């Protein structure tokens, strides 16, 4: 089953979300979306200690992994809902 | 320190150790008032004395019952003694209330007024119905051998022994009651049954004790 | 324990206890002596 | 009370069964069922989806009273 | 203080405005107690399988750890000297004495060397700390005898305990899913690594 | 930074203050001198804002009180499961649900009450229950009385846990304020944890116990031969026998191949034709989707990490041209006041209850529920009433927030301010629409009455004469009946049978049949709309005119509860918001009485009845479309015709209802003394009787005083509601237990 079609969609969704967050696009723990979809800094965190030039956490892994899996389940069950895959 | 019923907790304030069998056991604080504690002292002593006497009765009658003498077991002796001799039940109960009421009322009004019955109202008796302490009515009738007025420290030892044996007897009679309710057989029969197979005859096998 | 007894000495508690006593007494009399209408005895 | 009482005693007299009064007059369900409920059968049938008869005006007054009364509250 | 690894993101070791059963001097004590019971239980869950596979105990035993009689639906063993209930009453009474006295040492430190307990009194004095009593019996041999070595032994106790706790959760999860022993799982996984995993055993 | 903040041992534990009644307030403490002081002791017991003036202490109080409420609920549930276990005929009911009526209460053989023990079937005697626990228990899979007894013991244990928890959190570990003021963490944990994980856990229980056991019970095997549920957990192959998807285990779930779970997670629509309830596979699928939805919704707010929303930002971003500054300042209102929260939560809670009632008659979820008529009527009626009371409570506590905790300095130009600033337009138009609906909705009935009495039935509003058709509701009815073919392609049937279609009959009786809507329905619906608008008028007027009005410019300084401001300026009786709540209670009674009458008669006329294989013979023959346009129609065909069973119940096993009927009337008429009269007269009469005691030296040293004005009114409305609702209760239960 590994290497099949749903695998590609799930890996693609998770890599897309994680690489979008780490590369300064998606809202992370540090950077926060405003009312006008603008990236501003966050306040009152837990004071994380983790080294990454973006300022990455163990929370964005969980967050963007969860978003990746929701998005991927949506896409897979949708494409199986149509009939094309 | 005194030995406490629960090593580590300090004893309550109203219990000191002047009493007999004082282990500081009172979680609900039922004896906080001194008069209430005094009354409960008398209650514990009386229950203990009837319990000791009763458990001796049960054990001796059962010993006579297992060996082939023809004694009934304690849940049957009332029926067979009332039935077998001639005795009418209610007249026996009424005479019980007569005598017990007389003596017990004397005790009650000796508690209310602590030295009142030593006046001479009863037939002629003076200072043989005067109490010694709370619940220790020692005179010529109740301490005929005369142990209370000699060897005072040894007498305190006797007080301690009385209270301990009384408490043990109270829970023993509770044992007889619940044991007969569970197994439906005589108590020393249960002792021999458990003594024959200890690992497989106990409370965890009746199916009535633990319904799991 | 004194304050617990005083709490038992308040009005509604004693009303509850005493009305339970009176109600139970009448109920027992009506069980053991079923259906009394007249006294004649 | 006096008029309910008089009216029912004379209804049972004029119909014929004084026994109904002397039995059902001693408990309030007797009044509610045997006076208010039984005797209001021809009243509220003063008009229906099937027709109407003489006592339609009374069967309209009978509701009129309630309306005034409830406004009174 | 042992085992402090800079962890705790959820913030439970804050002394400020703390109370009840969440405080530094009870959560640490709970960690060490859980660690000790977990070490003991882990070795106990493995031992019949490894001892029976090496041929040291007979085959009446060598039963899986959830089939001892803990879960009577999953399988019991007749051959104990009594019923498991008769065992359980003994367990109640003995553990009652032990755990209850331990509690009394926590609530009133040092108060376990006064009242007569068959002369066992110099043994139950405890010490300043509550999770490391010591004495002549809890510390038979004087292990370490100093301060520079004591922290090392406490730290090793903690790390082994944490490893044991994770291991015991593993035994529970595996016994739920695949329904076999832990040593059986080690044998099966060391046989075929790619063809035996957690994801192959999704059934 | 959201965290735990708890204080240690704030209030010690002693009986000392139990012997000192009225210890909580400064006014009450000094001891009685009149009999007003007793009623003041009971009136201000839970007024937690009237002991102190600090938020933290009030919050701790309400927290522990919540624990007390939960504990009593657990004692109640434990009682219900115990009485089901020991004093019922549940197993005899499982053996044959039809022809054996549910009974769960047994009375003692004393003065003659033993005639109340009815012949409920199954070799048992007792009082028929309509609470419908038996259908609930069969829906959960319970087959034995032993499991009920175990559940009872568990409930009692949880109750003791709750009371201990309350004691702990008031006396030993009491939280600080800023524990409470973290509403975002509370939202996350409630939405995720409580609702979501409860749904997920209950889905688990259904899938692993309730689906297979009910599949066997509906298959026809008697309940004893059915395997115990732990055999269903432990043995996979039995589940593989029942639903073959389980033979593949949990592999389909983790590889997104969910289509293989189509055996126990379905989407079929209507009902179980052999049972009369919903399909349990739908129910399990439903809770699974609910749990996923709520667990997704629970990660919305910011607690400790950068992700998530803030409530203040969301509120302050919404402001338009017509409303000035918008929502700026509602967060400070809704985190520092408890009465505002109680208002919102009671509102949505009560409305939720009424929706529960409606869905619960329309789509019967429990097995063998729809053919037990009494259960249907009782459940709908009960939830209707609870909803009504809760909504009136919402009105009352919104008023209390208006009086006490409103500060205009923190609240300047704002939605609340602007609502206060055009209350006159609001109330005037609400008054207009109330009068409009009044004239039309009730004058239609008066007109039909007049025309039907004047000899001309051709000039009245009916189905054959001048017609008023609810075209909108009929169109929506057809839309949803057609939905499974265009706008719901994957369902096999409609969501209910009231939208149209065929008939489901269980054991000769009708589970549900399509409901038609005619002219009588039009008129009664507008009656409902009318009474609802009137109640809204009263309550909203109370809220808006709680601080001040043109009549009284300083009504705020008199407080929430006060009787008048004298006979001056004409007379100012009943100007507090409290009296608006009072009159609101009366109108709530009226509106809900009409609602439950509508339901009862409509069901008895168009839905229920027996399938005699000669068409359908309903209970009352289907007279709703012809008679529900005349007040004479209601008074005759409903009240006079349907009371024959409650008035003739004497001598049978049903006489308790025919005896509580009259008592309900008595209390209703007893309320009128308190409503009509006034306290000066009673004060003088009580004074004369006090003289008659002064003569015989039995002067009470506490002083007899008549009730205060507000208390007299409150007692009046209490007796009024009690009598009316008890009458309706007795009537409904006697009727539908007798003929249903
Ligand atoms: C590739 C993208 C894609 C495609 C083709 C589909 C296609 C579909 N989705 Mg879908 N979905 C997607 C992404 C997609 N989705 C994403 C990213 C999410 C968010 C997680 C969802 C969440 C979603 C839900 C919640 C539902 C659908 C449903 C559906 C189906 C019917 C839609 C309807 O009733 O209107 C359809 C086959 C509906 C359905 O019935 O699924 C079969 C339905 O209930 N989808
Ligand atoms: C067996 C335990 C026991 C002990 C140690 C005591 C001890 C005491 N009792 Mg006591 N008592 C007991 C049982 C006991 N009692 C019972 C069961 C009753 C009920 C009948 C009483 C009724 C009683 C009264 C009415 C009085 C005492 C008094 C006393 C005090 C002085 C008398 C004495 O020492 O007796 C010594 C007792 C023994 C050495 C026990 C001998 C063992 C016997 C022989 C067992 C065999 C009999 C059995 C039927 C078989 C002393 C504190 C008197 C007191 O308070 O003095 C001020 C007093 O007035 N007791
Ligand atoms: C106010 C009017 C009134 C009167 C006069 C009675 C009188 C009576 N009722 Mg009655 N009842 C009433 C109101 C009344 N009740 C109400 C309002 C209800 C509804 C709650 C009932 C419901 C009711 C029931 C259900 C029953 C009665 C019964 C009785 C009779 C039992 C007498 C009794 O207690 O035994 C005699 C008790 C004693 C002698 C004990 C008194 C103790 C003192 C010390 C006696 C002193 C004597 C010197 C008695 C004739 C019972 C009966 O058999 O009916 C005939 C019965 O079954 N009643
Ligand atoms: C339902 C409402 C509620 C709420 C909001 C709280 C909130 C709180 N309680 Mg509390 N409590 C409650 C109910 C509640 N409790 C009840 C019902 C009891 C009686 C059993 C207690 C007994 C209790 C004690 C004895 C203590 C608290 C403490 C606390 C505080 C810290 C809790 C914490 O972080 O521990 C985190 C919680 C855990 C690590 C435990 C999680 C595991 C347990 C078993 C709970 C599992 C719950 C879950 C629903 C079980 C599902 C069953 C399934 C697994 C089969 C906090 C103020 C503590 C405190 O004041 O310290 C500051 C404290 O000492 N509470
Ligand atoms: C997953 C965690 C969780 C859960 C399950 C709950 C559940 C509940 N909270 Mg709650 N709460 C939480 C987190 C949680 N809260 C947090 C984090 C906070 C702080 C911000 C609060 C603050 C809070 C307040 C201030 C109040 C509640 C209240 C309630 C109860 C609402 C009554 C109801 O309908 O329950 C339905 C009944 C049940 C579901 C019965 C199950 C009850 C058991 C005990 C499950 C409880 C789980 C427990 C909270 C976990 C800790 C246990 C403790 C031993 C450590 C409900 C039991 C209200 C209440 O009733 O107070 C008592 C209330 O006033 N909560
Ligand atoms: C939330 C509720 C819930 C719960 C409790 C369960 C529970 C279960 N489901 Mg399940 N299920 C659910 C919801 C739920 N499900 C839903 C919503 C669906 C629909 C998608 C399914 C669909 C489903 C299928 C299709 C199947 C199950 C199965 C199972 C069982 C085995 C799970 C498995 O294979 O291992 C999962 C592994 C675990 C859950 C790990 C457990 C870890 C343990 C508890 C830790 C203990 C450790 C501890 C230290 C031990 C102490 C040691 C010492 C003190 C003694 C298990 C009883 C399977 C089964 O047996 O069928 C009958 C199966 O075939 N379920
Ligand atoms: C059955 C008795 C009754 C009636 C008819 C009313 C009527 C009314 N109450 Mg009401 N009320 C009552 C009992 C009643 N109440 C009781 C017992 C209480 C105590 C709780 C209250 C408490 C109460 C409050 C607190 C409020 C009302 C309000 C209203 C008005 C609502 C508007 C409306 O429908 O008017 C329309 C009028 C009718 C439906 C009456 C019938 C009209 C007929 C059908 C047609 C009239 C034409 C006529 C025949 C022509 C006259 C000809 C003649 C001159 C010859 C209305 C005047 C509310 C209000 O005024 O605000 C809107 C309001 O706030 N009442
Ligand atoms: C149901 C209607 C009803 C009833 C029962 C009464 C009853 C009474 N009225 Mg009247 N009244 C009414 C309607 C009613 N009124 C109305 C509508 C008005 C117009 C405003 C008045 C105006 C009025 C005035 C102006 C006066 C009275 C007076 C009286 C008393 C007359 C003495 C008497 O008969 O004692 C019999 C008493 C009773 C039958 C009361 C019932 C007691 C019950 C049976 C006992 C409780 C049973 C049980 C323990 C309850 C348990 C429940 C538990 C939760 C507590 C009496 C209390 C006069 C008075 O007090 O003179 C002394 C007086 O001055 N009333
Ligand atoms: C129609 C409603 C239009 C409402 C509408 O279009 O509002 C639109 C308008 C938009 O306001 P803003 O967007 O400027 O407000 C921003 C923030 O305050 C809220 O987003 O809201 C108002 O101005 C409130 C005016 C009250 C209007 C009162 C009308 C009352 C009608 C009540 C009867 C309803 C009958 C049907 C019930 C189902
Ligand atoms: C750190 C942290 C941090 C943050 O802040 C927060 C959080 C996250 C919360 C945290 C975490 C936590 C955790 C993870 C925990 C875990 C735990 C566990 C697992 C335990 C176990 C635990 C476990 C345990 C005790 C166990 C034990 C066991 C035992 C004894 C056993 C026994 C036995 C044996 C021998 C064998 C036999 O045949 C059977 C029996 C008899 C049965
Ligand atoms: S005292 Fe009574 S009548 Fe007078 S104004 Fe006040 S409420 Fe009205």
């Amino acid at each position: 089953f590994i290497g099949s079609s749903t695998n590609l969609i799930m890996v693609a969704s998770t890599t897309a979300t994680l690489a979008a967050a780490r590369f300064g696009l998606a809202p992370t723990v540090k950077k926060n979306t405003t009312a006008g979809l603008k990236l501003v800094d966050s306040k009152n965190s837990a004071g994380v200690i983790s080294n990454d030039p973006a300022g990455f956490t163990i929370v964005d892994v969980l967050a963007m992994g969860a978003a990746g899996h929701g998005l991927g389940v949506g896409i897979v069950l949708g494409l199986k809902g149509i009939g094309a895959l | 320190v005194r030995p406490v019923w629960f090593p580590g907790n300090p004893p309550p304030a109203h219990l000191d150790g002047s009493l007999a069998g004082d282990y500081g056991f009172d979680p609900l604080f039922l004896g906080q008032e001194p008069q209430t504690l005094k009354w409960y002292v008398q209650a514990e002593l009386v229950h203990g004395r009837f319990a000791m006497l009763g458990a001796a009765g049960i054990i001796l009658t059962s010993i006579g019952a297992k060996v082939g003498l023809g004694f009934p077991e304690w849940y049957d002796a009332g029926k067979v003694v009332v039935e077998k001799n001639n005795i009418d039940f209610p007249t026996l109960m009424v005479i019980q209330f007569y005598l017990m009421g007389w003596a017990e009322t004397k005790r009650w009004y000796d508690f209310k007024n602590p030295g009142s019955q030593a006046d001479g109202s009863f037939l002629g008796f003076t200072e043989e119905f005067k109490g010694l302490e709370n619940g220790y009515p020692g005179g010529r009738f109740f301490d005929p051998m005369g142990l209370s007025r000699g060897d005072a420290a040894k007498y305190q030892e006797y007080k301690q022994k009385e209270v301990k044996n009384g408490r043990l007897a109270m829970i023993a009679c509770l044992g007889f009651a619940a044991q007969y309710a569970a197994t439906g057989k005589g108590p020393l029969d249960n002792l021999a049954d458990h003594l024959a197979d200890p690992n497989h005859v106990n409370f965890a096998t009746n199916g009535v004790s633990n319904p799991i | 324990m004194k304050d617990f007894t005083t709490y038992l000495s308040t009005a509604p508690v004693i009303a509850t206890i005493w009305f339970t006593f009176t109600a139970g007494l009448l109920i027992e009399i009506n069980r053991y002596f079923p259906d009394p209408l007249v006294f004649s005895f | 009370w006096v008029t309910f009482y008089w009216h029912w005693k004379h209804l049972t007299l004029w119909q014929g069964n004084v026994a109904q009064f002397d039995e059902s007059s001693t408990y309030l369900m007797g009044w509610l069922r045997d006076y208010l409920w039984l005797n209001s059968s021809q009243l509220i049938n003063g008009y229906n989806p099937f027709g109407m008869n003489s006592l339609s005006v009374w069967a309209w007054t009978f509701l009129f009273g309630h309306l005034i009364y409830a406004t009174g509250f | 203080l042992p085992g402090d690894f800079g962890f705790d993101p959820l913030g439970l070791l804050d002394p400020v405005n703390s109370g009840g059963f969440i405080e530094p001097k009870w959560l640490q004590y709970s960690e060490v107690i859980h660690a000790r019971w977990a070490m003991l239980g882990a070795a106990g869950c493995i031992a019949p399988e490894v001892l029976g596979a090496a041929g040291l105990i007979p085959d009446a035993t060598n039963i899986k750890w959830f089939e001892s009689g803990v879960i009577p639906p999953a399988g019991s063993y007749n051959g104990y000297w009594a019923d498991p209930y008769t065992i359980f009453f003994v367990e109640i009474v003995a553990m009652q004495f032990a755990e209850l006295r331990r509690l009394q040492d926590f609530r009133y430190p040092g108060s376990m060397g006064q009242q007569y307990f068959l002369g066992l009194e110099a043994i139950f004095k405890g010490s300043g700390d509550a999770a490391y009593p010591g004495g002549p019996f809890f510390n038979l041999f004087n292990l370490g005898k100093t301060e520079a070595a004591m922290k090392e032994l406490k730290l090793k106790e903690i790390k082994n305990g944490r490893l044991a706790m994770l291991a015991m959760l593993g035994y529970g999860a595996q016994a739920v899913m695949t329904g076999k022993g832990p040593f059986q799982n080690l044998v099966e996984h060391l046989a075929d690594p790619v063809n035996n995993n957690i994801l192959t055993n999704f059934a | 930074k959201v965290k735990i903040a708890v204080d240690r041992n704030p209030v010690e534990t002693s009986f000392e203050k139990w012997a000192k009644p009225g210890h909580f307030s400064r006014t009450l403490s000094k001891g009685p001198n009149t009999t007003t002081w007793i009623w003041n002791l009971h009136a201000d017991a839970h007024d937690f804002d009237s002991h102190t003036s600090d938020l933290e202490e009030i919050s701790r109080k309400v927290f522990s009180a919540h624990f007390g409420q939960l504990g009593i609920i657990f004692i109640w549930l434990s009682g219900m499961y115990f009485h089901g276990a020991r004093f019922s005929n549940y197993e005899a009911w499982l053996s044959d649900p039809t022809h054996i009526k549910p009974s769960a209460q047994v009375v003692w053989p004393i003065v003659g009450q033993e005639i109340l023990n009815g012949d409920v079937g199954g070799g048992f005697q007792g009082i028929q229950i309509t609470s419908g626990f038996f259908q609930l228990w069969r829906a959960s899979g319970i087959t034995s009385e032993l499991q009920l007894y175990t559940t009872a013991i568990g409930g009692l244990v949880m109750a003791a846990a709750m009371f201990f928890a309350g004691w702990f959190h008031y006396h030993k570990a009491a939280p600080k304020l800023e524990w409470f003021q973290n509403v975002e963490s509370m939202l996350n944990h409630h939405l995720g944890g409580l609702l979501g994980l409860g749904s997920l856990a209950w889905a688990g229980h259904q899938i692993h116990v309730s689906l297979p056991v009910n599949k066997l019970l509906d298959a026809g095997v008697d309940p004893k031969e059915i395997p115990l549920p732990h055999d269903l957990l432990l043995n996979r192959a039995i589940m593989a026998d029942l639903y073959p998807s389980f033979a593949k285990g949990i592999a389909p779930f983790f590889t997104l191949n969910w289509s293989e779970y189509s055996d126990f997670l379905t989407f079929k629509g209507g009902l179980n034709p052999v049972t009369g309830g919903l399909w349990l596979s739908d129910t399990a699928h439903h809770h699974v989707a609910i749990a996923v939805l709520f667990l997704v919704a629970g990660h919305m707010y910011r607690t400790n990490w950068g992700i998530g929303h803030s409530m203040k930002e969301i509120l302050e971003a919404h402001r338009g041209p017509f409303t000035g500054e918008g929502h700026v300042g509602l967060y400070e209102i809704l985190t520092t006041s408890w009465h505002a929260q109680l208002a919102i939560n009671l509102a949505l809670f009560g409305s939720l209850s009424i929706i529960v009632a409606h869905h619960m008659y329309a789509m019967p979820p429990y097995p063998y529920l729809a053919t037990d008529y009494g259960t249907q009527l009782s459940l709908f009626t009960h939830h209707t009433w609870i909803g009504g009371f809760c909504i009136v409570g919402a009105g009352a506590h919104a008023a209390i927030f208006m009086v006490r905790d409103y500060d205009p300095t923190n609240n300047y130009n704002n939605l609340l301010d602007r609502v206060i600033r055009h209350r006159d337009a609001i109330i005037s138009h609400l008054n207009w629409v109330c009068i409009f609906l009044g004239f039309h909705s009730f004058g239609l009935y008066i007109h039909n009455d007049t025309m039907s009495a004047l000899g001309r039935p051709q000039d009245m509003f009916s189905d054959t004469a001048i017609q008023l058709q609810p075209v909108f509701a009929q169109w929506i009815q057809n839309t949803h009946f057609l939905a499974p073919q265009l706008t719901a392609p994957n369902a096999l049937a409609a969501t209910s049978l009231t939208w149209g279609g065929d008939l489901v009959a269980v054991g000769g009786k009708v589970a549900m049949m399509p409901i038609s809507l005619g002219t009588s329905d039009f008129m009664v619906h507008h009656i409902h709309a009318f009474t609802i608008h009137v109640t809204v008028l009263i309550l909203l007027k109370g809220v808006l005119f709680a601080r001040s009005s043109r009549l009284i410019p300083d009504k705020a300084n008199l407080g929430f509860r006060f009787p008048c401001d004298g006979p001056g300026r004409g007379g100012t009786c009943q100007v507090s918001a409290w009296d608006h709540v009072f009159l609101g209670l009366f109108w709530m009674y009226n509106s809900l009485s009409i609602v439950i009458f509508h339901f009862s008669w409509k069901m008895q006329s168009d839905v229920w009845g027996t399938v005699t294989a000669s068409g359908v013979s309903h209970i009352t023959g289907g007279n709703f479309a012809q008679s529900a346009n005349t007040i004479n129609g209601w008074l005759r065909d409903f009240l006079w015709a349907q009371s024959s069973q409650v008035i003739q119940s004497y001598g049978s096993a049903l006489s308790a209802y025919g005896l509580i009927f009259l008592g309900a009337h008595f209390v209703w008429a007893f309320s009128l003394m308190f409503l009509f009269s006034g306290r000066g007269y009673w004060q003088e009469l009580i004074e004369s009787i006090v003289w008659a005691h002064n003569k015989l030296k039995v002067a009470p040293a506490i002083q007899p005083r008549a009730l205060s004005i507000t208390q007299g009114r409150a007692v009046g409305v209490a007796h009024y509601l009690l009598g009316g609702i008890a009458t309706t209760w007795s009537f409904f239960l006697a009727r539908i237990i007798s003929v249903g």
